């Protein structure tokens, strides 16, 4: 704040201090799903890695 | 009665690779043919299913 000097008014304004908050939330759930018949698994997939897992 | 080559007829057997998500079964024979065997627990119906094939 600011007052004149040899001011007859002697009074002082008090200053505020607030502090403030915001909130992070956990809100998504992502996924990739696949499915594999047993005849899928046997006679069709050769290297389950690169094939499957990778993609 | 039937007299046959060798030539003749012909059999292919294979038996089905026990997946990732089942827990690990065993592995039988039935005269030289291997079978699996898996066995899953039915929670919803209270009770252990088994399936042996190829």
């Amino acid at each position: 704040n600011r007052r004149d000097l040899r001011d007859p008014d002697r009074t002082v304004i008090a200053s505020e201090l607030v502090e403030h908050s915001f909130g992070v939330t956990l809100d998504k759930h992502v996924y990739a799903a696949l499915k594999f018949t047993d005849e899928q698994r046997t006679l069709d997939i050769r290297d389950y890695t690169k094939q499957v897992l990778m993609p | 009665a039937y007299l046959w080559h060798r030539t003749a007829f012909i059999l292919a057997y294979r038996t089905p690779v026990v997946p990732e998500g089942a827990k690990a079964g065993a592995s039988f024979s039935a005269n030289g043919v291997a079978l699996r065997w898996l066995a899953d627990y039915d929670y919803s119906q209270l009770g252990d299913r088994t399936l042996l094939d190829v």
